[PDB]
RNA sequence: AACCCGAUGCAAACUGCGAAUACCGGAGAAUGUUAUCACGGGAGACACACGGCGGGUGCUAACGUCCGUC
RNA sequence: UCCUCCUAAAGAGUAACGGAGGAGCACGAAGGUUGGCUAAUCCUGGUCGGACAUCAGGAGGUUAGUGCAAUGGCAUAAGCCAGCUUGACUGCGAGCGUGACGGCGCGAGCAGGUGCGAAAGCAGGUCAUAGUGAUCCGGUGGUUCUGAAUGGAAGGGCCAUC
RNA sequence: UGCCUGGCGGCCGUAGCGCGGUGGUCCCACCUGACCCCAUGCCGAACUCAGAAGUGAAACGCCGUAGCGCCGAUGGUAGUGUGGGGUCUCCCCAUGCGAGAGUAGGGAACUGCCAGGCA
């Protein structure tokens, strides 16, 4: 009904993957809702976005009893 | 205390001797016995609900809890947390005073009291019954009373099955049906 | 249900201990026993263990669980620790309240010389 | 509109202060709260919030 | 006239399942005039049309119109 | 002007007067610590009470709720209750990504005062995206920073702010 | 060198849900009291403290029950990158890859460290 307004399409989703050589501060993932969640060595901020608190290589892996995805690193 | 002895001396034995238990512990015991206001009528004037809790508190040996609505419909007009009802939970040495001051006194004078309602079970074991004129009990003054309330009893029973909770009461008699 | 209860409010304690790899010591309090536990970083080894179930602790104490014997115990594995060189060792609650005998077994530890 | 800006002032001479949003509409009762302040170092009673 | 039952059809606002493509990072034999990146000067352009591949749009009526790629 | 879902072809982005829409708000508590609790719906029994005001048991096991229209997720609950609360801090922040650009989002940790918690530990706002708006000229407190010979004043710049 | 019980871990359904059996010597539930540590938006309900008289009501450890849920091949089937062809709004040829569900089969989990009792 009277339609013809589009808001802009805020890019989520990983855009860092597995088996990559990421320095400290370097945000693996970017997903609106938890699709990943963070492991060993890793933060999330506010907007769930996760980290890496530290030099190394970044892996994913499904963990948690509720069949959950997790993201980790570990040291390179 | 009069009432917890007299269930320890003799109800498992006549439990036992009428349905053949096992264990000493196989007897259903009361968890607790509850009364509950549901008056529903606090939201034309809001000088109800102390009055209830007042009397409550002095029926009972402790002050009551009052129930915050579950949700808020539009049929009642009552919004969400809107405390329309009130309770009293009694475990232990006040749930023994207040029921031996029920047998003793409040249920035989009830007026046009005949017997109690077998078929009031919810099917798992507790016995839930209601009565009007709260009055009937001796410690609210008849000169004092301000509107005509009812009361609704539910007693716990951690019997699995009518039948264990009527072996139950027996030791209460169930006075008539 | 009671174990269940225990469960949902230590998870979180636990998971907040374990993300971090740093032992602690876990705690668990029953009306007859206490057991009390220190776990290693990786997480599935045990360095020290005691109980009021062990005989030279049940030999000298009135009734099994009570604050004297939380005391008792907590000083046992404060003193294990110091031994072995386990200071520095965070803890946790396993749910219980810092009000009986666990707070008085945490105490006992403290002034043993465990700093947590 | 309905909202309007309230500047909070520390009680002290310090000319440091910090802005706010809020409706006097509601909550016309004043504003307790404590901040630190840059300029006395340490943590100080606001008032005066208008 | 709600919920529900016996069905009836569908899915772009459903995925307890789930590809084939395509994009990405680490190792590597082979090959391409370094075909890759950075810096400085100068541009042009910033109106595209058709076929194939999956489509929106109109009543496939069209050599109508707009999307991702050769 | 901005935000959600499909169109939009499984990195991201992606147009059309396409299909449905919402936002110009608000909390100094509706955020944080510690502790405790865990929905909708259905069946069973009952005094006003009936399909639902409240109470007791069972099934159910998050479809409830998670302030707004929409989205994914929240059981370790991000959902509800109790004591304190101002970290709705100060100056920094290597680094990561987004856009041609102004601009925009995240971020461990550093020195200080700290709130909560016995400690471990959380707190640089609201589970997160819309509640947004510059340039020029002017208002408020200081900054003797500068000051058209000097004392000054007048005038100009930083900050918090219309 | 074995069996039982309790605590901490690797995966969360071949790990599960329902029914029966079995167990109190080590440990756990309840079972005794709480004016006291602790607290109820009332209640020792929850939690906590002091005690140990009974027994597995209920929970729980283990075995059977293949009654329900799940996984699970081999291929078939739908498709798809390439070049070609056809009767082209859709299909076929050669090649690389490849569904879901279901089918044979499994299942009462397996496994690492510490403490206590019974031999």
């Amino acid at each position: 009904t009277r339609n013809g307004r589009d808001s802009e399409a805020k890019r989520l989703g990983v855009k860092r993957f597995g088996g990559e050589s990421v320095l400290a501060g370097s945000i693996i993932v970017r997903q609106r809702g938890t699709k990943f969640h963070a492991g060993a060595n890793v933060g999330c901020g506010r907007d769930h976005t996760l980290f890496a608190k530290a030099d190394g290589k970044v892996k994913f892996e499904v963990k948690g009893p509720k069949n959950r995805k997790f993201i980790s690193i570990e040291a390179e | 205390a009069k009432l917890h002895d007299y269930y320890k001396d003799e109800v498992v034995k006549k439990l036992m001797t009428e349905f053949n238990y096992n264990s000493v512990m196989q007897v259903p015991r009361v968890e607790k016995i509850t009364l509950n206001m549901g008056v529903g009528e606090a939201i034309a004037d809001k000088k109800l609900l102390d009055n209830a809790a007042a009397d409550l508190a002095a029926i009972s040996g402790q002050k009551p809890l009052i129930t915050k609505a579950r949700k808020s419909v539009a049929g009642f007009k009552i919004r969400q947390g809107y405390p329309i009802g009130c309770k009293v939970t009694l475990r232990g040495e006040r749930m023994w005073e207040f029921f031996e001051r029920l047998i003793t006194i409040a249920v035989p004078r009830i007026r046009d009291f005949r017997g109690l309602s077998a078929k009031s079970f919810d099917g798992r074991g507790n016995y839930s019954m209601g009565v009007r004129e709260q009055i009937i009990f001796p410690e609210i003054d008849y000169d004092k009373v301000d509107r005509v309330r009812g009361l609704d009893i539910t007693i716990t029973t951690t019997a699995k099955s009518d039948e264990e909770g009527r072996a139950l009461l027996a030791a209460f008699d169930f006075p008539f049906r | 249900d009671k174990k269940s209860a225990r469960i949902r409010r230590a998870t979180r304690a636990r998971r907040k201990l374990q993300e971090l790899g740093a032992t602690r010591l876990v705690v668990h309090r029953t009306p007859r026993h206490i057991y009390a536990q220190v776990i290693a970083p990786n997480g599935s080894e045990v360095l020290v263990a005691a109980s009021t179930v062990e005989k030279a602790i049940a030999e000298q104490l009135k009734y099994t669980g009570n604050k004297d014997a939380a005391a008792a115990v907590g000083k046992a594995v404060a003193e294990r620790a110091l031994e072995k060189g386990i200071k520095d060792v965070s803890f946790d609650r396993s749910g219980f309240q810092y009000h009986g005998r666990v707070q008085a077994l945490a105490d006992a530890a403290r002034e043993a010389g465990l700093q947590f | 509109g309905i909202r309007e800006k309230i500047k909070l002032v520390s009680s002290a001479g310090t000319g440091h202060f910090y802005t706010t949003t809020k409706n006097k509409r509601t909550k016309p009762e004043k504003l307790e709260l404590k901040k630190f302040d840059p300029v006395v170092r340490q943590h100080v009673i606001y008032k005066e919030a208008k």
